[PDB]
């Protein structure tokens, strides 16, 4: 006299229970307790890294469906997110050793040259400086220590003499992401960077990866040009300008947004095209371009760059360097 | 209330006022940071000293 | 992960003003400051439109990019409740524009500052002494062809500027001062004059036309040579029988693949480039519409 109908109310209780409760936020303070346990839940941030013992795996709970580790069994799971929290993604390199020096920054963006040979066993990674020398007391000085012999560089690249002048030289070069970890390898380097995630190490003692730009290099827009609003997100750029003397490599922030700030590189580029373009140039159909600008990625405004010295073998670099970065990175705009 | 004259002065009859007064409402807010690797350590039980 | 802000008035504000604000609900308007407290002289779009000075579309176009945008959540008579928009989340957004345009189901939708009226766009606090204007989001479609109306109202109102005889309102205002919608015409505010901005940003234009100009393939010109006077279309009525002048000057020497093969290369590269100018403003995708409910799913 009781007429199975349809799936059971009761199981399905029992299963919209777990997906119900979602991540807590909003908790009243009060001064008689100045403390709870249930702060401590709110505050907690429940991270990765394990111990490898057999529960010590469950007891972290790496083994999670998500792809961030919750512990708690069959308890755990129910934020469904973390404020929209994203692992990193990482990109793997095979480089030869004596084209990447060891005492690199390790938060330093990187660069990939994209060979034009297939079946190619290793890649070709620059970092900013070592983009230097090949592109050709400041940067020149502390350059030259990094790299001696320019020419391991020069034939990593043997169409250098005619991209630049196609002004093709810009679409082979991608931007990757901060170093993270390097292993040392007499012959053949593994290089790791993160594309496209929060830029954090994987270091067991866990450490703060703050990426790094030569100071020479590093242009501020923004106090380059001194209501207005103060938004929350500011993004770095690189361009890559191909000039008289040769090209040129510079880093840019900002907070404007994408329209404005390709408004903003035509005026500070003004000069530098007008005396390119003078008597010295003629006007040909490839030899127009002027320059490419991509986004690395965006960090907090208001703060977020500091300014350090790199020193290697009693000499040191004038450097800025940029606090929890976020990598994302866009291709090429040409500028002119 | 009133005071009666002399006078034939048009005369002020009862009167009586009527006031309302409303609340205003305030907000206070504040911002503190915390680092991610100090969060995740008071998770995990320590090993060594 | 908790996204709020609350605007505290300082003065309370009127009986009637409360009725207009409500229906303003679900509304986006950009906020100065990404903080849990503030005031309202960052509330609205009002302190880059001021009454007093003279008004500069671009100049409301930068500021409503450089802010951070909110919905309108809940009225009182003391505070407004709003929730900030952010890049990796999902919004609940309702459509309640006053010029009003039927969102397609599924379309990305652009914000633009208010071109239809000034008026349209206040909501006047007589109590507290300023005046809220929201911005105005349409269809992206239909936001591309506003912001052309205004651009090449500068450029054409310059020339003609002022004519004694019938030069102005010949075209201009018959062609750039209104855009028609379906079975609706919705007339535009076009300035006056326009001195900040308007022609800074048309500059970086004619810098890429003038680069360009250089690398039409001429495999193209000489194809639509014979296509106006052998063939007809649609699109070719718009050059009558007669091929303009200069397409003849240009087209003497003959063709070479190897050529064009180059110049349509480098100016596809040059064209790509272009779509980042146009853009002056977010843009907005939609995942649902209720014409009945009114409820876009923004993101």
């Amino acid at each position: 006299m009781k007429v199975q109908g349809s799936v059971d109310r009761r199981r399905l209780q029992r299963r919209i229970a777990g997906l119900l409760p979602p991540p807590a936020r909003r908790l009243n303070i009060s001064r008689g307790s100045e403390f709870t346990r249930d702060v401590r839940g709110l505050v907690e941030e429940h991270a990765q890294a394990s111990s490898l013992s057999a529960a010590a795996v469950w007891r972290a709970g790496l083994l999670a469906p998500g792809e961030v580790a919750v512990a708690g069994g069959g308890s755990g799971g129910g934020s469904f997110s973390w404020s929209g929290w994203r692992p990193p993604v990482f990109g793997d390199f095979l480089i030869h050793a004596s084209s990447f020096n060891n005492a690199e920054a390790t938060g330093t963006p990187l660069f990939q040259f994209k060979q034009s040979d297939p079946f190619s066993g290793v890649d070709a990674v620059f970092t900013p400086l070592s983009l230097f020398i090949l592109m050709n007391g400041g940067l020149t000085r502390m350059a030259n220590l990094l790299y001696d012999s320019p020419a391991t560089l020069a034939d990593l690249v043997p169409d250098f003499g005619r991209l630049v002048a196609d002004r093709r030289f810009h679409n082979f070069i991608t931007p990757v992401g901060p170093l993270v970890e390097n292993i040392k390898s007499t012959y053949l380097n593994k290089i790791t960077t993160v594309v496209h995630g929060p830029v954090v190490s994987k270091a067991i003692p866990r450490s703060t990866v703050k990426v790094t730009v030569p100071q020479e290099a590093f242009v501020d827009l923004d106090a380059w040009l001194s209501l207005q609003p103060c938004p929350a997100d500011a993004r770095l750029y690189v361009a890559l300008t191909y000039e008289e003397a040769g090209p040129r490599f510079t880093f840019f922030q900002s907070s404007r947004g994408h329209c404005q700030i390709m408004n903003i590189l035509r005026i500070y580029y003004s000069p530098s095209i007008m005396h390119r373009y003078a008597v010295v140039q003629p006007l040909h159909i490839e030899e127009l371009t002027f320059g490419a600008v991509a986004c690395l990625g965006t960090f907090s405004a208001t703060d977020g760059w500091r300014r350090s010295a790199f020193n290697y073998r009693g000499s040191s670099l004038p450097v800025v360097e940029i606090d929890s970065f976020y990598s994302n990175v866009s291709d090429w705009e040409v500028i002119l | 209330p009133t005071i009666a004259h002399g006078d034939g002065r048009r005369p002020s009859k009862q009167r009586t006022f009527i006031v309302v007064k409303n609340c205003h409402k305030h907000h206070i807010s504040t911002e503190m940071e915390l680092s991610m690797l100090d969060l995740e350590i008071l998770h995990s039980i320590p090993e060594t000293p | 992960m908790d996204l709020k802000v609350v605007v505290s008035l300082s003065s309370r504000l009127y009986t009637d003003e409360i009725a207009k604000m409500q229906q303003r609900i679900g509304c986006i308007l950009p906020l100065a400051s990404t903080h849990g407290t503030q005031n309202v002289q960052g509330l609205g779009l009002g302190q880059v439109y001021s009454l007093e000075t003279v008004p500069d579309y671009v100049s409301m176009y930068n500021y409503l990019s450089d802010c951070t945008l909110a919905v309108l959540d809940e009225v009182s008579v003391d505070s407004l409740i709003l929730t900030k928009i952010v890049p990796g989340q999902t919004y609940a957004i309702k459509n309640k524009y006053q010029p009003f345009f039927q969102w397609h189901g599924t379309g990305s939708l652009s914000v633009m500052p208010p071109v239809f009226g000034r008026e349209h766009a206040t909501v006047k606090l007589e109590s507290n002494d300023v005046d809220i204007v929201f911005p105005m989001v349409l269809p992206t479609p239909i936001a591309e062809e506003v912001l052309q109306k205004i651009l090449l109202f500068n450029v054409y109102s310059r020339v003609v500027m002022q004519a004694p005889g019938n030069a102005d309102m010949l075209d201009v205002h018959m062609h750039l001062g209104s855009v028609s919608y379906l079975g609706h015409h919705y007339e535009l505010a076009l300035p006056e004059v326009p001195g900040p901005l308007g022609l800074a940003l048309l500059d970086n234009l004619s810098l890429y036309f003038c680069i360009m100009v250089t690398l039409l393939p001429r495999a193209s010109m000489r194809l639509v040579r014979g296509l106006i006077r052998h063939e007809h279309h649609d699109l070719l009525n718009l050059f009558q029988e007669m091929v303009p002048d200069e397409i003849a000057r240009i087209d003497l020497d003959d063709l070479s693949v190897a050529d064009d093969l180059s110049r349509m290369r480098v100016m596809m590269t040059y064209l790509q480039s272009l779509a980042s100018l146009f853009n002056l403003g977010p843009r907005l995708a939609t995942a649902a519409y209720s014409q009945e409910t009114l409820t876009a799913t923004c993101w």
